[PDB]
DNA sequence: GTGGTCGTATGCCTATAGTTA
RNA sequence: UAACUAUAGGCAUACGACCAC
């Protein structure tokens, strides 16, 4: 056991759940009560934590998810300053990365007596017929940042025979292993570590971090240009001047002299062709003055393009992107506006952990009421990223669609 | 008895509030009651040991008492309840020193008592009572899963699908279990009949209904009328309140005596007709699917009725304040749908199948071009007299042979004077002056003049992002007496196609010099 | 540096309806 | 006089974005 305390100086409302989800959570909570994981508490506890139900692929059954987002902000001094997890810069460069879930490992180690009251959660009822079943964690919960911090002292010891054998990174309840081995070799070496987990007693998903190469923004290659083609081009590039200081539209604007029709064909001169071709070279080459800052928070913004196309940007400061790209669609069967966004958010979050090791602030083009209802249906990950809901400008939407 | 441990707030001591002036007439009666409470074992005698005092009003103590988790935040809606054959209602140590209270002539020592049980009018009294009741009912709920028991404050609602002979016997078995702990419950003859009065609702085993709602009146009386209409909106489908709300845009005055307008009394008179005929609600059945229907009754107003069987409504309602000034008849409909979708999760626990007054052709056209994402899983098309319709759609590519219109507007906030003009490729130009206007309004006037003078096929070029954003959407509101003229013009036209400012673009430069000549 | 216009979010206040102490 | 839920208004702050000087 280890004493845990809050930040000096420093209760969330439960979101309504479906009739099927509530009955599923009751079944899990009753099983965990008999095992000695959680216990019932009275109304004297004012602290509350949101609870949601998610589905798995391998287990096929329902999984319990607790949103410790509000609690993790108050417990930031414990798992970062007091017991911080070291992050290497060599994880981002590998051939194949495999992710495994080890969330069942935290259900064994007991929790601090004085800190148990802050992990309390309430199960909601249909039409508020029953007062609502109350529970609190007796052991280390999934989704809490203090759980891997306490287990760290035991996690380094069990990974020592594995590290000495092969000259790995832990984040939340997920484990990240990177290797430069072959396709057939990678699957065997992961099983060797998986069989080692069973020795201690605890229990097509594959990543390629070298294939995350940033795709450059390409400009339309046109044989014959019209006034309307220039006007749309100048407007897009002038907005992109604050991102890339190399882009200029001065010679493209001198092509338009006086009032002209949009259909009118304008031939590109020596000034226009040489400027436009130079601007294409600046878009292909990475921009200068972009660096990672550990002190500042990471921001991620996603835009909807339509026809099953989504684009995203990862940045710390506006107009200064560290990682860009576009997630099209999980092609095939049934995909909607929520599902394609849910699959994108989880993919961006996973990429953020490998390279940097922090969850970014998600800017979403969706309403608060619409997102909070349907996000649980397609959610699989145990980590909950902090999100906000904002407006999407027309200029940013028309720029990142030209990205290859 | 199993007592619940209760503490106080981190840095506050007990109440040191003194007693009020004498009464004598009430004190003589208070001694007789307190002696009976002491004899039963509710209160005990104390001396100079206790420094805490309470005048019984526990207003000061509750501010010092710890925060307890919600007893019941959201009240159960009669539509979410299940239909039953027979229903029966039943009417029912360290912290003890803080509940001490003092009772003749000039600051006498006073009688000292302290509560041993839960005192009424406190903070954690209803919280512990329900928590203790849930533990007592647990064995009965497991032994009898066929019956449904609901708890509210002190009253208990028991309902089952069993026969009247079998139902009456099970209530007596429930009474004997409660009497073990020491809870008094009324007998068969003292039990209340099926017309139950709860939260204003008159409950019945098969249906549910609300209590009957019954000169230039003052401002707050309008607010009294709005509150009654809002309360009736859950069962009465056709309720219009917006015109009375527009009268409530007034400020402060308690007795302003606001007169009615013709349109305000028009919707007020028809709402009287709706309240005339008595209506009833239907209970939820887990086997049948939920069906909701949407109707557009007017400007920024939507009404819905949720039913499992036709003409048998479970719950009705309204939606008015969806988004700001820019509405879009498709988006505001979806915002109304999302409100019911979340409402159905709370009440029934499942998403309903919608029947919208919008075609699948229009639904797909809007959400593909719009930036905001949304999802409606199950919805169908139903033709209604006020059908939702998209008026116009702008061209994707420039029109050949069409007259080009370079347009721009400029204004200054000093004296509030603005100019709007246009320059064509053929040579046509016009410059006008406006009074009491801004940059956003002058640019809006510029497009109206561009659609007023032009032909059928038009190519309009503008430098503003504000002016481009409005027309690209479909504003259905009283906002901009100007935009309503712009929309009306765009319907008349066959095809309409619609740049950075101060960049030196040909066409845009010539207009800017004309509008900002005196500005 | 100032003002106006859109969107999100927070706060608290004036009122009402249902209910309770 | 206060609290819980719902609805109708107004004011203030902050952020994202836009315009003018």
């Amino acid at each position: 056991t280890v004493p845990v305390k809050l930040k000096p100086g420093m209760k969330v409302k439960q979101w309504p759940l479906t009739e099927e989800k509530i009955k599923a959570l009751v079944e899990i909570c009753t099983e965990m009560e008999k095992e000695g994981k959680i216990s019932k508490i009275g109304p004297e506890n004012p602290y509350n934590t949101p609870v949601f139900a998610i589905k798995k692929k391998d287990g096929t059954k329902w999984r319990k998810l607790v949103d410790f987002r509000e609690l993790n902000k108050k417990t930031q001094d414990f798992w970062e300053v007091q017991l911080g997890i070291p992050h290497p810069a060599g994880l981002k460069k590998k051939k194949s990365v495999t992710v495994l879930d080890v969330g069942d490992a935290y259900f064994s180690v007991p929790l601090d007596e004085d800190f148990r009251k802050y992990t309390a959660f309430t199960i909601p009822s249909i039409n508020n017929e029953t007062p609502g079943i109350r529970y609190q964690y007796n052991v280390l919960p999934q989704g809490w940042k203090g759980s891997p911090a306490i287990f760290q002292s035991s996690m380094t010891k069990i990974l020592e025979p594995f590290r000495k054998q092969n000259p790995i990174y832990q984040y939340m309840d997920d484990l990240y292993v990177g290797s430069d081995l072959e396709i057939g070799q990678h699957r065997t070496k992961i099983e060797e570590l998986r069989q080692h987990l069973l020795r201690w007693g605890l229990t097509g998903y594959e990543l390629h971090p070298d294939k995350w190469t940033v795709q450059p923004i390409v400009l339309p290659e046109k044989d014959s240009w019209t006034v309307n083609d220039i006007q749309k081009l100048v407007g897009k590039l002038n907005w992109a001047s604050q991102i890339y200081p190399g882009i200029k539209v001065r010679q493209l604007c001198k092509l338009l002299r006086g009032t002209k029709a949009l259909t009118e064909v304008i031939p590109l001169t020596e000034e226009a062709e040489l400027e436009l071709a130079e601007n294409r070279e600046i878009l292909k080459e990475p921009v200068h003055g972009v660096y990672y800052d550990p002190s500042k928070d990471l921001i991620a913004e996603i835009q909807k393009q339509g026809q099953g196309q989504w684009t995203y940007q990862i940045y710390q400061e506006p107009f200064k992107n560290l990682k860009t790209g576009k997630y099209a669609r999980m092609r095939g069967a049934h995909t909607n506006d929520v599902k394609q966004l849910t699959e994108a958010v989880q993919k961006i979050t996973t990429e953020s952990i490998v390279i940097w090791g922090k969850t970014p602030k998600f800017k979403l083009p969706i309403q608060k009421e619409t997102w909070e209802t349907w996000w649980t249906e397609y959610w699989q990950a145990t980590w909950v990223p902090e999100w906000e809901f904002v407006n999407t400008p027309p200029l940013v939407k028309l720029w990142y669609q030209l990205e290859k | 008895i199993e007592t619940v441990p209760v503490k106080l707030k981190p840095g506050m001591d007990g109440p040191k509030v003194k007693q009020w002036p004498l009464t004598e007439e009430k004190i003589k009666a208070l001694v007789e009651i307190c002696t009976e409470m002491e004899k039963e074992g509710k209160i005990s005698k104390i001396g100079p040991e206790n420094p805490y005092n309470t005048p019984v009003d526990f207003r000061e103590l509750n501010k010092k008492t710890q925060d307890f988790w919600e007893v019941q935040l959201g009240i159960p809606h009669p539509a979410g309840l299940k239909k039953k054959k027979s229903v029966t209602v039943l009417d029912v140590e360290d912290f003890r020193k803080y509940t001490a209270f003092t009772i003749i002539n000039n600051e006498t020592p006073g009688i000292r008592y302290q509560y041993n049980v839960l005192p009424q009018g406190w903070k954690g009294s209803p919280a512990i009572f329900q928590s203790s009741m849930t533990k007592i009912l647990e064995p009965f709920r497991k032994q009898n899963p066929d019956i449904v028991i609901y708890q509210y404050m002190d009253d208990l609602y028991v309902g089952s699908d069993l026969e009247i002979g079998q139902h009456r016997t099970k209530i007596e078995e429930l009474r004997q279990h409660l009497l073990r702990w020491g809870l008094t419950t009324p007998d068969k003859k003292h039990q209340k009949e099926p017309p139950f009065l709860w939260m204003g609702y008159e409950l019945h085993p098969d249906k549910w209904t609300v209590q009957p709602i019954v000169d230039s009146w003052t401002v707050n009386d309008i607010q009294k009328l709005v509150g009654k209409l809002n309360w009736a909106s859950q069962i009465y489908p056709g309720i219009k309140v917006r015109q009375l709300c527009k009268l409530l845009r007034g400020t402060k005055a308690l007795t302003e005596v606001i007169p009615l307008t013709e349109e305000a009394e028009l919707e007020l008179a028809e709402n009287r007709e709706i309240l005339k005929e008595p209506v009833h609600g239907v209970y939820y059945d887990p086997s049948k699917d939920l069906i909701a229907e949407i109707q557009k009754q007017g400007q920024g107003q939507w009404t819905y009725q949720i039913y499992q069987e036709p003409f048998k409504n479970l719950k009705t309602g309204k939606y008015a304040r969806m988004r700001g000034a820019h509405t879009n008849d498709v988006k505001q409909l979806t915002e109304a749908v999302q409100k019911i979708t979340t409402e159905s999760i709370v009440i029934w626990g499942k998403t309903p199948k919608f029947k919208l007054p919008i075609q699948k052709e229009t639904w797909e056209t809007w959400w593909t071009e719009y930036w905001q994402a949304t999802w409606v899983p199950e919805w169908e098309f139903v033709n209604t007299p006020p059908l939702v319709k998209l008026w116009y759609q702008l061209e994707k590519e420039p029109i050949v042979g069409a007259e080009t219109f370079y347009v721009d507007g400029a204004a200054s906030r000093e004296t509030k004077l603005g100019k709007a003009g246009y320059v064509t490729n053929k040579g046509r130009q016009k410059v006008v002056t406006l009074t009491d206007t801004t940059n956003q309004k002058t640019e809006l006037q510029a497009i109206h003049l561009a659609l007023q003078d032009s032909g059928l096929e038009v190519n309009i070029v503008t430098a503003s992002q504000y002016a481009l954003g409005i027309i690209q959407a479909q504003p259905d509101q009283s906002e901009s007496e100007l935009v309503n003229q712009i929309i009306e013009q765009l319907i008349k036209k066959e095809k309409v196609y619609l740049v950075p400012a101060h960049k030196g673009i040909g066409g845009n430069e010539q207009v800017d010099k004309l509008v900002s000549a005196g500005i």
